[PDB]
């Protein structure tokens, strides 16, 4: 009966293309039913990709399209994936699978892991938390840790719903002109905190860090700020 | 000062679009020119820039390869063309102003940087598609530990009507993955009698009839009904 | 011949200068601009690849004659005399001579003609001119106070110094930092800060802004700074920074060099490219011509230049001043020098105690 097999590079970097191959013995894919790729993320989650049916029609998931090919070769018995421009996102158990009303057969799944190279230009910002409850008059306190040393390239940025992004704190601690100063900066190492002394009903919004050390300017995750 | 982008709209999932930057109030030559896009409901992401005076150019690794930044001094515009998008970029794509001033001393790094003034920003969206949209399932209970012969219940419930087409697979710790049931209740062949399945609608149940220790797995349900197809979140169980 | 040089230089000029070289000898020249390029260089040179030529702020050599990238250059002394004497001594490393000087960068004084049609020739006079100017709701004076190669020409005027330097090399244990000169410029500053003429929070971002939009009186400034001054119609002019004690302000000397890959294949010809077809009135003036240089190392051509007054004050405050250390202890001079300078315009520590804790 039906066995499946995935085979393919483990490492695939920032914007290649990811191919895989999967393997089909003891039945023809030609013969009948769907032909799965499916990925496992980190954590946990799974996401039905696409397939390619017994006929070489395609089926593919919304949030893929544009960058999915799922193709066969009907001598050899093989279907393919190719999934192009990957990112850190796409870091996954990757396991093909024969359906008709459930996924019946799968593939033991095989691991790519989408990494960069990439050194002193590869910079993450960590921001927390992610949302916080606060009251008028209360001090809040932000924090958001640098993957490594950005010096004190660090700035905060306020944004409203509907609105542009506006400036508040450059340089870790200078704040910018026109900003109440009820706003204010530090660091402690790899660590910024965005500080409102007393909170007040404008403030009520989303705050971002953001790092300018590398060449590849990253954001924070935002928090957002939020009245009872 | 002020900026204004246009070029936003509705685009094919693959297809191409060009956006500009028209810039006033400062001396662009001196300036860098940079593109934060913003998914609905997401967070702000840094995808390009191009420095004026030096052109030079950057971009995020998840553009890298599909996106171009350039800039026309005369015009005092900047524009980034887009290739091969899919929904990953749909968002809103704001153009900004990043002062700075370079040291002289070495490493020559950038100092007193901040985006410091915004456009409006411009919409994109990739269609979808013409495909479905997920149908969200949600698990519980996750990751309850039991003992070795009880009886175990999972729930899943679909946010909409699924006609009873929903799948439950079981993950042992090795990552291999089987199918149990399939269309709510029929035993996938070589499965225990021990598993039963049961539901209708949008609510459904997986049950162990006694745990045994072959049993401690992560479950998964999966409905059928609509493409996408989708899944549950995983279900763990655990010994006690 | 293979020729690196940054993206906002001239390099499509510098192309020309190429283009007549390969016209009079046969040799095709290449100039590439890539991203990072100093950082790539030491990179590739390493490995014996890379360009046969590489252009850049004398700092950086320094770095790449420690790790042996660069050849020893040859220039006759009647070559040599055709460059301003000071230049050559930012590209010595170790005595020798590892790159020819190109141009010239140096802070001035920039001040506004509206306000101020007569600049002060001393720092002393300044505290007067700024009661002045307040009573008319602007101020005399504002520049970035917080990276010490802004505040250091005014620190250095009467006697301090990063690191000494004689003969061709620098003294690493000989640092001027807490000698009475940098004692009496700082403690100047500081009086500054206390009697409400400055703002010990003035930064790039605030002096570049109020100056432009004509606020304040005066600026101290590179030539990277003019092209927004032009934006914004200010009625401007550059002069020589102002002395203190008699003495003329010192501002950091950065000078754009040129260097030979150790490993060039190509020596004599990148000697003779330099030497008779770039450092001559015609080849500078075309690299110039695509974007300006500033003040040039070559007599003959910056008599040319400096008809433009923003140039001759430029190579003036040049010559006053201290060039760049090339040594990588520098790095612990901006830190300390860095801390110093706030905490004393804080008033977390006087004077005395934070250069004392620098020079250590």
């Amino acid at each position: 009966q039906v066995q499946l097999k995935e085979s393919g590079p483990g490492l695939v970097r920032p914007s290649q293309s990811l191919s895989l191959t999967c393997s089909v013995t003891g039945y023809s894919i030609t013969s009948g039913y769907y032909w799965n790729w499916i990925r496992q993320f980190p954590g946990n989650k799974l996401e039905w990709m696409g397939y390619i049916s017994y006929d070489g029609s395609n089926n593919y998931n919304p949030s893929l399209k544009g960058r999915i090919s799922i193709t066969r070769d009907t001598s050899k018995n093989q279907f393919f994936l190719k999934l192009n421009s990957v990112t850190t996102d796409d870091t996954a158990t990757y396991y093909c699978a024969r359906a008709y009303i459930g996924f019946a057969y799968w593939g033991q799944g095989t691991l790519v892991t989408v990494s960069s190279g990439g050194g002193g230009s590869d910079i993450q910002m960590t921001q927390s938390p992610s949302s916080l409850s606060a009251s008028v008059g209360d001090r809040v306190t932000i924090t958001c840790r640098a993957s490594q040393s950005v010096s004190s390239a660090v700035a905060w940025y306020q944004q409203k719903p509907g609105k542009a992004p506006k400036l508040l704190i450059y340089s870790a601690s200078s704040l910018y002109s026109g900003v109440p100063s009820r706003f204010s900066g530090s660091r402690s190492g790899t660590d910024f905190t965005l500080t409102i002394s007393s909170l007040q009903p404008e403030d009520f919004a989303t705050y971002y860090c953001q790092q300018s050390s590398s060449s590849l300017i990253t954001f924070g995750q935002g928090t957002k700020v939020e009245i009872k | 000062v002020q900026l204004v982008e246009s070029g936003g709209g509705l685009v094919q999932p693959g297809g191409s679009l060009r956006l500009s930057c028209a810039a006033s109030g400062f001396n662009f030559s001196s300036s860098s020119i940079h593109w934060v896009r913003q998914a609905p409901g997401k967070g702000l992401e840094w995808v390009a820039s191009i420095s004026s005076s030096s052109g030079s150019t950057s971009y995020a690794d998840s553009v890298k390869g599909r996106f171009t930044i350039s800039a026309d001094t005369s015009k005092n515009t900047a524009y980034l063309q887009m290739n091969s998008l899919t929904a990953e970029d749909t968002a809103v794509y704001y153009c900004a102003r990043g002062y700075y001033y370079t040291g002289l001393w070495y490493p020559y790094a950038m100092y007193e940087f901040g985006m410091d003034y915004w456009g409006q920003g411009t919409l994109v969206t990739v269609s979808s598609g013409g495909g479905g949209s997920d149908i969200q399932l949600t698990q519980s209970t996750s990751s309850l530990p039991a003992s070795l012969g009880d009886r175990v219940t999972i729930s899943c419930r679909a946010g909409q009507d699924i006609s009873n087409h929903l799948n439950w697979y079981q993950q042992k710790p090795d990552g291999t993955v089987k199918l149990l049931i399939y269309y709510t209740s029929r035993l996938h062949s070589g499965v225990p009698s021990r598993f039963s399945g049961s539901g209708s609608g949008t609510d459904y149940s997986l049950t162990i009839s006694n745990l045994e220790q072959e049993d401690i797995a992560t479950y998964f349900c999966q409905q059928g009904n609509t493409l996408p197809w989708t899944f549950g979140g995983g279900s763990k169980l655990e010994i006690k | 011949l293979v020729i690196w040089i940054n993206g906002d230089k001239g390099y499509n000029g510098l192309a020309e200068v190429g283009k007549k070289f390969e016209k009079d000898t046969g040799i095709k020249v290449t100039v590439e601009h890539p991203d990072k390029l100093e950082e790539k260089f030491p990179q590739v040179a390493a490995t014996g690849d890379g360009p046969d030529i590489i252009f850049w702020a004398h700092d950086r050599f320094g770095g790449y004659a420690q790790s042996g990238l660069l050849a020893e250059i040859t220039p006759d002394k009647a070559f040599q005399d055709k460059l301003y004497p000071f230049t050559w001594d930012a590209v010595r490393y170790n005595g020798k001579l590892i790159a020819y000087p190109i141009a010239v960068e140096a802070l001035s004084l920039i001040y506004n003609k509206d306000l101020l049609p007569n600049p002060p020739k001393t720092w002393e006079e300044i505290p007067a001119l700024d009661k002045e100017l307040k009573a008319k709701g602007k101020s005399a004076l504002m520049f970035n106070l917080q990276e010490p190669y802004f505040t250091w020409p005014l620190i250095a005027a009467d006697g301090g110094y990063a690191f000494k330097y004689e003969n061709g090399k620098y003294d690493i244990k000989d640092v001027g930092v807490d000698n009475a000169g940098a004692k009496a410029g700082l403690t100047f500053l500081v009086d500054l800060i206390k009697n409400k003429h400055m703002n010990a929070d003035t930064d790039y971002s605030i002096a570049e802004a109020a100056f432009n939009k004509g606020e304040t009186a005066m600026t101290i400034n590179g030539p990277w700074a003019w092209s927004n001054i032009d934006t914004s119609k200010v009625n401007y002019g550059v002069t020589v920074l102002p002395t203190f004690k008699g003495q003329p302000s010192k501002p950091f000397v950065g000078v754009l060099s040129a260097g030979i890959n150790a490993a060039s294949p190509n020596k004599e010809l990148a000697k003779e490219f330099l030497e008779n077809y770039l450092l001559t009135d015609e080849g500078l003036e075309a690299v110039n011509k695509d974007k300006p240089l500033g003040a040039v190392a070559l007599k003959s051509y910056e008599e040319e230049l400096a008809k433009d007054p923003r140039i001759a004050a430029t190579m003036e405050n040049a010559q006053k001043g201290e060039i760049m250390p090339n040594i990588p202890q520098m790095s612990a001079f901006w830190y300390a020098v860095r801390t110093a300078v706030i905490n004393a315009a804080s008033g977390r520590q006087t004077v005395d105690e934070a250069l004392k804790d620098a020079q250590t």
